[PDB]
Order: C-alpha cells, then sequence, then structure tokens
C-alpha cells in the first residue's frame, strides 16, 4: 500500500479506490456484478479469461481508461495464475461450473483450481484472498458439487489461512441459473418436484447482495479468516418458491410429483448434450436440497448489508418470461409467497 | 527572384459551360402513335 | 423420378435466388459508377454464400410483444408460396400440368399477401403495422387491373393454361397486338412484386425496413429469399405471356435457353428500373392504377372481347 | 478491329504476370489483374507499379 | 439581376398537345433516366482498389502526430508549451524541467488523440518545428489506451517518419 | 484431430462474417459525412461485402460516427441492445473516441465506450474515407481471429 495504493476521489469512475483485485471467473454471472461494483469505485481490476475476448466486451465499459486489464490464463497452468495475482492486494476466486466437462471434472474446477490459485497467491505476497464456496457444502452430500465445495473450501484454509471464505445460497439474478430455471420448465408441459416440493426449504439470496458483501469483505479488515453465509431474509418451500415464480411471470402452473430415482435418470439423460446441460443429476440434488442454518457463521448483516427480499426483485427477473398479455402487470399483482417462520 | 504565384494563365482561361442543355430527342407524337398504331394492326391481323 | 423433379426445380431456384442478389448489386453499382462486390471470391462469385451463411448463424429473437406463432408462420408462408408459383410453369414442360395454371397463380398470389400481413401484424411494432396496411392498399390498387389485363390477353389464347400461351405466339408473340396491355401488365408487375418504383411495404427511407423490421437471422433471409424468387417467377410469367417462344418438340433445350434469356433480361430490367426512379406514394400508386390503367384495362378488355367476334378469329377452346 | 485489341490486352496480363500461377495469384491476392509498368521494390518485398 | 426556374406557359398548338399525349401515355421522358444510367453501366467505374491503391493526398494533409529531431539527433522541442496553449481541444499536456546538461527539455509530453481535433495549430505555434502532424492516417486501434500517446511514442512517430515528414515539410514551408 | 475439424469451421464461420458485415445505419455528426464517402464510388464499400441496412435486428455493425450527447446516449444503447449477436462496434473520430472537441462540454458523453463495448477505435476529425475503410478492413481481420469453436473444443 504504497503512495500509489492511497485512495483519491469520491469513489466515482475516476478516483482511486487504492483496490487491485484479480477475479478470477469475471466473465459469468457472479463476476460480472464484482468487476463492475470495483470499477465504480475506480478499483484496477485484473480480469483473468478463458474464453474468447468477444465474451468479455460486456465487462470494458465498466471501468475509466486504464483500470480494467484482460489477461489468459489456464487453470492447470501455475505460471499464467502468477502473471495475473503478482501485482494485486485482492484476489477474488469465482471459478465454478454447474455441469462437468470433458476436460473438468467437478473437482478439477472445485478442489484442484481454487487451491492453485490460492498457494501463488500466498506464494506472490497477496494480502487478501476471497473464496466463494456453497452454503450447502459438506462432505456427505448427494451431489458432487457440494461434496467438492466442501473439500475446496477446506484446502483453502489450509493454504491461505487468512482467507475470507463466504458461502451464498442460491443466488437469483437476472442472469442467473435458479429463477430462470423454474420459468423455463414450461417448455415440458408440467413442473416435476421431488416429493412435490414440500420437503424442501430454500433461502434465496439477490445477486446485489452478494455483490455488496464481497466488496465490503475487501475493505473491511476484521473479514479476514472468517467464514460467511450470505443468506436471503426469508425461507420457503420448493413448492411455494416455485409457484411463486409462475405466478409472476403469469405462466400456467401444473406441478407434478416424480420420485428421487426417476428426475435422476431424466437428468442423466439431459447430460448427454455437449454444449451448456439443460438440467443435470447434479442439479436436481442442488435444487431438492434444504439450505442450511448456521447460526453460527456471520451474515450479511455483518458486513452492512441489508438483505434484499425475493418479492421486491423478481419482476425484474421474471418479467423477461411473460407474454405480451402479461408484460405490463406490475409488481402489486401477485401475493407474496408463504415464508417458513422460525 | 521574381514573385511566383498560383495565378491564371495570361490569356485567361477558357469558356465555362454552366447553362442547362436538356437536347431535344426523340421522334413527334404524331409519328409515335402512329407507330404504335401499325404495331397493333399488324398484330391483329 | 417426380420427387427428382421436385428437387431439380426448387434447388436450382435458391440458387437462382442467390446469385441475382449477386447480379442486382453489381448492376447497380455499375449504373452508379461503383464495382459491387469484387472481392468475395473472384467477382463477387462467393458473396452469396457468405451472406446465406452470415444469416443463419445469427441469433434470431422473437420481440417480447410478438404473437410468436404468427411471427414463426409469415416466414414460412412467403417462401413456401413462392416456391409454389413455380410448378405450373411451362419450360416448356411444367412440373404440374394445370388446366387452370393462370387462375392458379392469381389465386396463389394473393395469399402470399398474408405473409405480409401477418408478419407486419404479429411483429406488434407501429412500423412493422404501417409496413402491412401499406400491402393492404397496394393490393387493392393492381389486384383488380392484374386480373383483367390477363383476361384481355387470354381471349386471343383461349384457355387459362399456361402451356396453350406457346401455342398462341407461335407465328408472332403477343407484344405487337397487345403492347399496351404489355405496358401495364409490367407496371402491373412491379405493384406486385413490391419492387421499385412500387416498393411501398417496405420502404426503407419512411418506414426504417417496413413489415420485416423485426425480423433477423434465418426468418429474415426467408422473406428475402421470397421477394427474390418472385421477381424471376413473374418475370417467367411475362416472358411466357407476351414474348412466347417456339417449342421444338424433339429439341426442348433450344426453348430454355431462349426462354431463360427472355427472362433474366425482363429480370435485368427490374434491375435497371430500381435505378433510375424515385418510389411512388402508396396513395398515388393507387390513383395510377384505378384512374389511368382500370380505365384502359376496361376498354381494352371490351375491344379484345370484339375484336375476335368481328374478325373472325376466336381462338380454340382446347 | 479494337475488339480483338480488347482480347489480347486480357491475354497480355496472364503473360505479363508470369503465367497462370502468377495470374491467379495477383487475383486472389489483389482482385485486380492488370499490368503496369515496375517502378522499384523495398527491403521487405512489396513490389511498386 | 434574377431569373424565374418555374414561371413557364405550355403551348397549346395541337401538335404540342398531342407531343405531351404521347409523353403521357408512351412514358418517353421516363425512358431517357432510363437511358441516363444505361450509358453509366457502360462508364468505367470510379472505385480504386484500397488497400493496393490510396487516394491522392499532399503535403500538407494532417495526420498522426510526430516529435521532431535535427540533424545531429537533438530534439527540436524546447519546453515552450505554445503548442499546448493554442491547442483549441486541450489535447496536449507538458511538462519540463533542466536536463542532466542544462538544456530546457520536456519530461512529458503528452497528446490525447481523442481530444485532438487534427487542426494543425500546434505545428503552427512552434517555432521549432518540433510537433508535426504527419501524413499517417492509418493508426486505427482497438483500445482507447492506445490513442493516449506520450513523448516515448511521439519520439518513436518522428523515428519513424522522419524520411516522409522532412520532404513533406521541404515542399510546403515556403508557403508557411 | 478433432481440434482440426473445429478450427477449419471456426475460419468457416468466421469468413461467413467478415465478408457479409452490415453497418447500422446510424450517423450523427460530421463523421457521418466521410462515412458517406466510403459509401460513395472512389472507395465503395459494397464492394467488400459490406451493406447499410437501417433496421438494427439485420445489422452486425454499429459504427458510432459522430458525437454523442447525453440526451442520444439511451438511444444508443438501445439500438446496440437490439442488434442480434455476434455484433461490432467501430467508434470512428474523436467525439465517438473520447468526447473530442467536446470533451469538456455538459452535454457530451465522455467517450462512446462509457455506453457500449467498442472493437476498433478509428482517430480523427473527421478520420478520412480511407481510414475509416482502414479500420473496417481491420475490424474484419480481427473477426478472422476469433476462435469460438477452438474454445468451445477445449472446455
Ligand atoms: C381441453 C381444454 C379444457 C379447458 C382448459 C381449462 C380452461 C382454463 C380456463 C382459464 C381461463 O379462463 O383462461 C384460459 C387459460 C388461461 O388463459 P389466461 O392465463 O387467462 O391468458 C393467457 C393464456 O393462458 C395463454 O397462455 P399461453 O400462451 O402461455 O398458453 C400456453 C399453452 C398452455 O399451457 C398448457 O396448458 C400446456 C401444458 C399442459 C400439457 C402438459 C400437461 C403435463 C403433462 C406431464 C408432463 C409430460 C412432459 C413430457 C415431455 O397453450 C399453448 O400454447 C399450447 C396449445 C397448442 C395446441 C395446438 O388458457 C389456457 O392456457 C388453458 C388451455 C390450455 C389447453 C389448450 C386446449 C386447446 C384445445 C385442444
Ligand atoms: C389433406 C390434408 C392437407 C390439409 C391442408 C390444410 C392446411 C391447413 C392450413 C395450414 C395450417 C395453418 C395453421 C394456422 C396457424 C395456427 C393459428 C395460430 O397462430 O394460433 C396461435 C394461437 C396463439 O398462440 P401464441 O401465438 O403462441 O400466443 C401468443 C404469445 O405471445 C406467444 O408467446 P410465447 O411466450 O408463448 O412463445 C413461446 C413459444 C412460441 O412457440 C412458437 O413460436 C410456435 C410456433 C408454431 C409455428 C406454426 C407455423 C408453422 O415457444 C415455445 O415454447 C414452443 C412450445 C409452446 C407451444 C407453441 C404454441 C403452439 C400454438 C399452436 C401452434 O395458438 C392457439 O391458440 C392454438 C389453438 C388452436 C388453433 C387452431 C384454430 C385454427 C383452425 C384453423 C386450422 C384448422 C385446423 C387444422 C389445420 C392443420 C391441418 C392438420
Ligand atoms: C399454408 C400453406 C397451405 C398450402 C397452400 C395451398 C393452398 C391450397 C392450394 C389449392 C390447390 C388447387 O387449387 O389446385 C388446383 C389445381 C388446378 O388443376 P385443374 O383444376 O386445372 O385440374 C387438373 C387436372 N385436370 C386438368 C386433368 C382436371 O388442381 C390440380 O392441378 C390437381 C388437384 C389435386 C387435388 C388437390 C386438392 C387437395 C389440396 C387441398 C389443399 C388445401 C389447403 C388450403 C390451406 C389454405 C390455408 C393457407
Ligand atoms: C426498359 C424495360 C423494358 C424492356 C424490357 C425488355 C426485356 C426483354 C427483352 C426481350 C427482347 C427480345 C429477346 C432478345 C434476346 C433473346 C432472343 C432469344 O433468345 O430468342 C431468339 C429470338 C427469336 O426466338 P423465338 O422462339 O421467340 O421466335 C420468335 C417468336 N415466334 C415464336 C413467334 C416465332 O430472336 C430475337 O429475339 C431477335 C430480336
Ligand atoms: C444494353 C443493350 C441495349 C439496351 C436497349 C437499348 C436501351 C433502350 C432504352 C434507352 C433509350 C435511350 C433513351 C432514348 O433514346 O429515349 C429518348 C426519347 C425522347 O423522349 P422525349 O421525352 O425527349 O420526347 C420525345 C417525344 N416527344 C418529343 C414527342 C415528346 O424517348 C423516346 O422516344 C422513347 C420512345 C419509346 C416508347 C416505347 C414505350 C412503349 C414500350 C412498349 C414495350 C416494348
Ligand atoms: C425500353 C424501351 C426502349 C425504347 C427506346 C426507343 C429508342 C428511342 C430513341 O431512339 O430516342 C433517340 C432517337 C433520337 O434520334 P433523332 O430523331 O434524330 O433526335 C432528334 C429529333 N428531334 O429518337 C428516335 O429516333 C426514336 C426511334 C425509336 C422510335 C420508336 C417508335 C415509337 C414507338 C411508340 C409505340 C410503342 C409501341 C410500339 C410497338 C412495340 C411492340 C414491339
Ligand atoms: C380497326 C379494327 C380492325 C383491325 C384489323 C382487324 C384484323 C385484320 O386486319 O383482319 C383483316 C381481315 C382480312 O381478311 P384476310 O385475313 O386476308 O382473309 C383472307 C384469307 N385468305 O379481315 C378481317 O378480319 C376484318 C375485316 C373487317 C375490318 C374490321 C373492321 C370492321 C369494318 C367495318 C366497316 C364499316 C366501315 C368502318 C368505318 C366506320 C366505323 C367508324
Ligand atoms: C388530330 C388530327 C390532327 C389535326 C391537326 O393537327 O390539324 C391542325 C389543327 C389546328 O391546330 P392548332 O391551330 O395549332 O390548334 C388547334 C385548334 N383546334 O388541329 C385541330 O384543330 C384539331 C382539334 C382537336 C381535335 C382532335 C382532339 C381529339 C384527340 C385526337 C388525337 C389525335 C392524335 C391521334 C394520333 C394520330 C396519328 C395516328
Ligand atoms: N446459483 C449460483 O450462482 C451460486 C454461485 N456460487 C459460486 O460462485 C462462483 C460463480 O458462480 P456463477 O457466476 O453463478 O457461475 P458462472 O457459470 O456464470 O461463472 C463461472 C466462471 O468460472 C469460469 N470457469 C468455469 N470453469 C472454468 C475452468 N476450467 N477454467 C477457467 N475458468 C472456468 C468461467 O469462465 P468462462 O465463462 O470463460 O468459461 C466463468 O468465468 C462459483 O464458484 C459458484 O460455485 C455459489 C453459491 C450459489
Ligand atoms: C439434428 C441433428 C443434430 C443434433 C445435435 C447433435 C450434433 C451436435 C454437433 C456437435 C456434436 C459433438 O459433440 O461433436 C463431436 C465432434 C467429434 O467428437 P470428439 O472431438 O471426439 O468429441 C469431443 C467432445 N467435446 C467437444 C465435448 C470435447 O466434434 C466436432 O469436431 C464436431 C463439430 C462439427 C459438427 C458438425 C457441424
Ligand atoms: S492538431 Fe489541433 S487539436 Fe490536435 S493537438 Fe494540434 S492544436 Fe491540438
Ligand atoms: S510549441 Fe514546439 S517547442 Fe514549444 S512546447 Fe510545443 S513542441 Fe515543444
Ligand atoms: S470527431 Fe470531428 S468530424 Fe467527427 S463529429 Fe466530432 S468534430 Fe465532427
Amino acid at each position: 500500500l504504497h503512495h500509489a495504493v492511497i485512495p483519491h476521489g469520491k469513489g466515482g469512475r475516476s478516483s482511486v479506490s487504492g483496490i487491485v483485485a484479480t477475479v478470477f471467473g469475471a466473465t459469468g454471472f457472479l463476476g460480472r456484478y464484482v468487476v463492475n461494483h470495483l470499477g465504480r469505485m475506480g478499483s484496477q481490476v485484473i480480469v483473468p479469461h478463458r474464453c474468447e475476448p468477444y465474451d468479455t466486451m460486456h465487462l470494458r465499459p465498466m471501468g475509466d481508461l486504464g483500470q480494467i486489464i484482460f489477461m489468459d490464463w489456464n487453470g492447470r497452468d501455475k505460471d499464467s495464475i502468477r502473471r495475473a495475482v503478482e501485482h494485486s492486494s485482492v484476489v477474488i476466486n469465482l471459478v465454478g461450473r454447474e455441469w462437468e466437462t470433458q476436460n473438468f471434472d467437478f473437482e478439477d474446477v472445485f478442489v484442484k483450481i481454487p487451491q492453485a490459485i490460492a498457494q501463488v497467491s500466498k506464494e506472490a505476497g497477496v494480502e487478501k484472498f476471497i473464496h466463494i464456496s456453497h452454503l450447502n457444502a459438506d462432505i456427505k452430500s448427494s451431489s458432487k458439487y457440494l461434496r467438492s465445495k466442501a473439500v475446496g473450501e477446506k484446502e483453502v484454509r489450509e493454504t491461505f489461512p487468512e482467507a475470507t471464505i463466504i458461502k451464498p445460497a442460491e443466488i437469483f439474478g437476472r442472469e442467473d441459473r435458479f429463477l430462470n430455471y423454474f420459468a423455463n420448465i414450461r417448455w415440458f408441459g408440467g413442473v416435476p418436484l421431488i416429493s412435490l416440493g414440500k420437503k424442501t426449504v430454500k433461502q434465496p439470496v439477490y445477486i446485489v447482495d452478494v455483490t455488496k458483501g464481497i466488496i465490503n469483505a475487501i475493505k473491511d479488515p476484521d473479514a479476514r479468516g472468517k467464514t460467511f453465509a450470505f443468506v436471503g431474509p426469508s425461507r420457503y418451500l420448493l413448492f411455494d418458491l416455485v409457484q411463486y415464480v409462475f405466478a409472476v411471470a403469469h405462466r400456467p402452473f401444473l406441478p407434478y410429483p416424480l420420485p428421487h430415482f426417476a428426475y435422476r435418470w431424466i437428468g442423466r439423460l439431459f447430460e448427454i448434450s455437449p454444449f451448456e446441460p439443460w438440467t443435470t443429476r447434479d442439479k436436481v440434488e442442488r435444487i431438492h436440497t434444504t439450505d442450511k442454518i448456521l447460526p453460527h457463521l456471520p451474515g450479511l448483516e455483518d458486513l452492512g448489508v441489508e438483505a434484499t427480499p425475493l418479492e421486491l426483485k423478481a419482476i425484474e427477473v421474471l418479467r423477461r418470461h411473460r407474454t405480451y398479455r402479461w408484460l405490463s402487470s406490475e409488481i402489486e399483482d401477485v401475493q407474496p409467497a408463504k415464508t417458513i417462520p422460525t | 527572384s521574381k514573385v511566383k504565384q498560383d495565378m491564371p494563365p495570361v490569356g485567361g482561361y477558357g469558356p465555362i459551360d454552366y447553362k442547362r442543355n436538356l437536347p431535344r430527342r426523340g421522334l413527334s407524337g404524331y409519328s409515335m402513335f402512329a407507330v404504335g398504331i401499325g404495331a397493333l394492326l399488324f398484330g391483329y391481323w | 423420378m417426380f420427387m427428382i423433379n421436385i428437387l431439380m426445380l426448387i434447388i436450382p431456384i435458391l440458387l437462382a435466388v442467390a446469385f441475382l442478389t449477386l447480379v442486382e448489386r453489381k448492376v447497380l453499382g455499375y449504373m452508379q459508377l461503383r464495382k459491387g462486390p469484387n472481392v468475395v471470391g473472384p467477382y463477387g462469385l462467393l458473396q452469396p454464400i457468405a451472406d446465406a451463411i452470415k444469416l443463419f448463424i445469427k441469433e434470431p429473437l422473437r420481440p417480447a410483444t410478438s404473437s410468436a406463432s404468427m411471427f414463426i408462420l409469415a416466414p414460412i408462408m412467403a417462401l413456401g408460396l413462392a416456391l409454389t408459383m413455380w410448378i405450373p410453369l411451362p419450360m416448356p414442360y411444367p412440373l404440374i400440368n394445370m388446366n387452370l395454371g393462370v387462375l392458379f397463380m392469381l389465386a396463389m398470389s394473393s395469399l402470399a399477401v398474408y405473409s405480409i400481413l401477418w408478419s407486419g401484424w404479429a411483429s406488434n411494432s407501429k412500423y412493422a403495422l404501417i409496413g402491412a396496411l401499406r400491402a393492404v392498399a397496394q393490393t387493392i390498387s393492381y389486384e383488380v387491373t392484374l386480373a383483367i389485363i390477363l383476361l384481355s390477353v387470354l381471349l386471343m389464347s383461349g384457355s387459362f393454361t399456361l402451356s396453350t400461351l406457346i401455342t398462341t405466339q407461335e407465328q408472332m408473340w403477343l407484344i405487337l397486338p397487345a403492347w399496351p396491355l404489355a405496358m401495364m401488365w409490367f407496371i402491373s408487375t412491379l405493384a406486385e412484386t413490391n419492387r421499385a418504383p412500387f416498393d411501398l411495404t417496405e420502404g426503407e427511407s419512411e418506414l426504417v425496413s417496413g413489415f420485416n423490421v423485426e425480423y433477423a437471422a434465418g426468418p429474415f433471409a426467408l422473406f428475402f429469399m421470397a421477394e427474390y424468387a418472385n421477381i424471376i417467377m413473374m418475370n417467367i410469367f411475362t416472358a411466357i405471356l407476351f414474348l412466347g417462344t417456339s417449342h421444338n418438340p424433339h429439341m426442348p433445350e433450344l426453348y430454355t435457353i431462349n426462354f431463360t434469356i427472355k427472362s433474366l433480361l425482363l429480370t435485368m430490367s427490374f434491375l435497371w428500373i430500381r435505378a433510375s426512379y424515385p418510389r411512388f406514394r402508396y396513395d398515388q400508386l393507387m390513383h395510377l392504377l384505378w384512374k389511368n390503367f382500370l380505365p384502359l384495362t376496361l376498354a381494352l378488355c371490351m375491344w379484345h372481347v370484339s375484336l375476335p367476334i368481328l374478325t373472325s378469329g376466336i381462338p380454340p377452346q382446347t | 478491329m479494337e475488339l480483338l485489341q480488347v482480347l489480347k490486352r486480357g491475354l497480355q496480363q496472364v503473360s505479363g504476370h508470369g503465367g497462370l500461377r502468377g495470374y491467379l495469384r495477383v487475383l486472389f491476392r489483389a482482385n485486380d489483374v492488370r499490368v503496369g509498368t515496375l517502378v522499384g521494390e523495398d527491403k521487405y518485398g512489396n513490389k511498386y507499379y | 439581376t434574377y431569373k424565374y426556374v418555374n414561371l413557364r406557359e405550355p403551348s397549346m398548338d395541337m401538335k404540342s398537345v398531342t407531343d405531351r399525349a404521347a409523353q403521357t401515355l408512351l412514358w418517353t421522358e421516363l425512358i431517357r433516366g432510363l437511358g441516363m444510367t444505361l450509358s453509366y453501366l457502360f462508364r468505367e467505374p470510379a472505385t480504386i482498389n484500397y488497400p493496393f491503391e490510396k487516394g491522392p493526398l499532399s503535403p500538407r494533409f494532417r495526420g498522426e502526430h510526430a516529435l521532431r529531431r535535427y540533424p545531429s539527433g537533438e530534439e527540436r522541442c524546447i519546453a515552450c508549451k505554445l503548442c499546448e496553449a493554442v491547442c483549441p481541444a486541450q489535447a496536449i499536456t507538458i511538462e519540463a524541467e533542466p536536463r542532466a546538461d542544462g538544456s530546457r527539455r520536456t519530461t512529458r509530453y503528452d497528446i490525447d488523440m481523442t481530444k485532438c481535433i487534427y487542426c494543425g495549430f500546434c505545428q503552427e505555434a512552434c517555432p521549432v518545428d518540433a510537433i508535426v502532424e504527419g501524413p499517417n492516417f492509418e493508426f486505427s486501434t482497438e483500445t482507447h489506451e492506445e490513442l493516449l500517446y506520450n513523448k516515448e511514442k511521439l519520439l518513436n512517430n518522428g523515428d519513424k517518419w522522419e524520411a516522409e515528414i522532412a520532404a513533406n515539410i521541404q515542399a510546403d514551408y515556403l508557403y508557411r | 484431430r478433432g481440434e482440426y475439424v473445429v478450427a477449419k469451421l471456426d475460419d468457416l464461420i468466421n469468413w461467413a462474417r467478415r465478408s457479409s458485415l452490415w453497418p447500422m445505419t446510424f450517423g450523427l455528426a460530421c463523421c457521418a459525412v466521410e462515412m458517406m464517402h466510403m459509401a460513395a464510388p472512389r472507395y465503395d464499400m459494397d464492394r467488400f461485402g459490406v451493406v447499410f441496412r437501417a433496421s438494427p435486428r439485420q445489422s452486425d455493425v454499429m459504427i458510432v460516427a459522430g458525437t454523442l450527447t447525453n440526451k442520444m446516449a439511451p438511444a444508443l444503447r438501445k439500438v446496440y441492445d437490439q442488434m442480434p449477436e455476434p455484433r461490432y462496434v467501430v467508434s470512428m473520430g474523436s467525439c465517438a473516441n473520447g468526447g473530442g472537441y467536446y470533451h469538456y462540454s455538459y452535454s457530451v458523453v465522455r467517450g462512446c465506450d462509457r455506453i457500449v463495448p467498442v472493437d476498433i477505435y478509428v482517430p480523427g476529425c473527421p478520420p478520412t474515407a480511407e481510414a475509416l475503410l482502414y479500420g473496417i478492413l481491420q475490424l474484419q481481420k480481427k473477426i478472422k481471429r476469433e476462435k469460438r469453436l477452438r474454445i468451445w473444443y477445449r472446455r
């Protein structure tokens, strides 16, 4: 934090925030909001990308001249990771996938890449490390996604002890895979649900809430070495959450129960797609997994962020799924879902 | 030396046309209709 | 062997449409002191391939306000009917030899307007709607006149069979006895194909892109493909009507060569006319075909019903 | 007959470009098969006509 | 003096009326327009084969900036800041100090090529022909940062285009 | 190898896109006059396969030729968002690059890159019609280097 890393300005795009951040996986859902918030205050952002430069274009307006720097990196190349972090004061790890490719398994992107980044960051002298785990991560889950998340969350602690590990619940937003996933089930007629969605409880959180918590953790000096659980203000049943989704979108809602084994066989069929699968056996498990209640972990309120209710910010996500008949329906037209009081 | 400048030639420049010049063409109205009817009569026959 | 015959019809039509786009871009270029496509392939011979591939790997989007079923049906209807106008064409042997070929093409032409009306209405955009209602106005302008013009030419031929027009014009072209009808037929085909100076349903300078303003990618290509396949088809119809070619049963190839050239030159004239004239107003088009053509078309319909009778030259019924 | 002179000029372009390989190279590299007097060549191989 | 553009009366003699009737019915004046575009089809197009043929320019062309040197190799700029003061767009930023040998030289010479309006005032104001607009007009970039030139970029432009810049000045300095 | 075949398909689609660029008919200020001269006979952008189309939905390129004001900024992003992908933006002139002569104005957006992403910057006030045509040819070579399918294959 020498002379060039002293804050200046009034928090604008042409200010100097003093933050030099390397955001891995910045081309995805949770990464476009983090870069947007960092560049709003005038931060130096390094964005190592694996994909075509055409797919990084939406990130370019997010910063003043020279503030967003793009590098090409490989998850299995330890030298590329070092080039992208050796000048940074904070490293943010957002790498993840909801499916498995021929080249990267769940444990390749949740156990190995997170550990490789953490090790190189410590060897490079990086001061802050922010790792995004999952709320429902544990070694004894039915999902490799969550099983691998728990392992990765442990390797990071052993490599970067001062890391700040954040464990969000399912995140809903515009470019999400949670509310859009449920709405797009309408193509298949009915909405299958394991146990008819009556035995699953979900506590979704808003993307801006997660984005403001990560930014606060960077600036807050007491977030080092502390594990946070970013969850929403209300707990819903999966049946009520999905029913509310179809109510906002004004689409017919025709649920029907489906045995857990049957929903896996269907998921196996969809996994054959050589592109982004519509659904996988892992997503079915994740969707039908009760969100853990971790009272021992600090939450968003401990970083100064007020959790946004789903109702206030669900129409902005689901207005796209309505027909011309129901595009203009107002926010106050759909009664709120039923919550699970403590 | 002598002053050298971008100047017109000693005798000036040649004439430059600017007026509209749309030449008269074609046959007369009588001739065109005469040719038109003659084509029809041959076609009918 | 009939399925092969259909493929030997639709597939060449699409290739003809693809390279008519190149011909138009270069013909207009040279009439505008330019060159046109000469980089993508030698003399721009690969330009149609690039444009086709570009559009079909581009994102197609349905407007949020659109009626999805009508939005997708319309481009299908335009191309499907565009290819259907070709099956009764004698060149010199038709694919589907219809006894009422002339009437079949009229009905199909009228049905193909709804691909414009429904595309514009399904778009749910003001510019798409305005262009669609110009199609209603434009079809009200020529449809009545275009039918009587055909009727006057069939009173010298004998029937509605298109193959019979080859027999009618065996001694002489029909453009000599009916050049007044040929003039009003030619300008009526420009209106029917939505071509300049009657390109009002699209009207780039007035309506951005008209009825197909919301269409993009592949769906836009079908409207483009149908429009150009209609220019060639209508110019083939004009050649058969007024520039009939002599048919030798033992050398049918010689017919196609002469018949093909007459259609190209009539097709070039469409490109020639687009580069020479401004655009009508869609209310002036109606007055053109109702106050000038229609009075003369009715007079020439009376004349061509009386002329065979008063000269004992009524054509055979069969 | 200058109509024949047009064809000979078109054929001289084939011979003026060093054969058929050269004629096609310039056609597909520059979309232009004209032949002009050579003015010079720079150290990078660029030729000026 | 003036003249009427559309004050005319058509002759009403029968031959003239019939000539207009033929024009209305036979579309004579619409076929002249066809004849005019037909002639253009047979005229040689005016299209040059870019990038192999380039449109003509003149020595006064105002293109990409460059910082020049003397024949000795010494920089011509002596940090007078006249170009900075006259720049209409405030595209020039200069800082100077005594050099190790005592000379008056700039430690900063930045031109924001996205503020510049390529007007030529800076080269008109320079007393020692240090800053010039060269003949280069092909320097498009893929990023906004590549157009914020500093003294190192501008000196390289001078060392790059000197063979051409010095000749263009030679052909025009007697008009300045 | 399978990465060789995708590379050839990647070349094919890349060729189809840079050979059929259709700019949106979108001009703002003096820089649009030099955009017309590119379509004029001398340069004839149409011979490269570049054709203007008025509808944003039938366009592949947005050439921001002229000054961008705060009143016009919402409209520019709207017609950009409505272009189907893939879409490219070419910033023409100093006004659209960094505000140009009006950088310090209360009603001028300091660079169109604050509103939309930009692929090629053409400097000049105005750039010559031969400088814009150079910029479009640089865009084509930038599309030739895209390897979408060789990156999908390696996922
Ligand atoms: N429902 C949710 O969104 C939840 C998110 N999380 C976690 O937050 C992080 C981001 O989530 P989200 O944005 O929604 O998912 P996205 O798919 O939208 O983002 C994934 C990012 O990681 C990159 N990535 C994936 N695999 C690799 C790989 N082998 N090598 C390099 N980069 C790779 C991607 O690069 P590219 O796109 O260029 O291929 C992309 O930038 C993840 O760690 C996720 O587990 C945890 C709780 C809830
Ligand atoms: S050319 Fe004009 S605007 Fe550009 S740097 Fe020189 S004085 Fe400033
Ligand atoms: S006017 Fe010339 S000498 Fe003065 S500061 Fe500018 S470049 Fe240097
Ligand atoms: S950059 Fe120059 S030519 Fe372009 S709009 Fe601005 S002042 Fe006008």
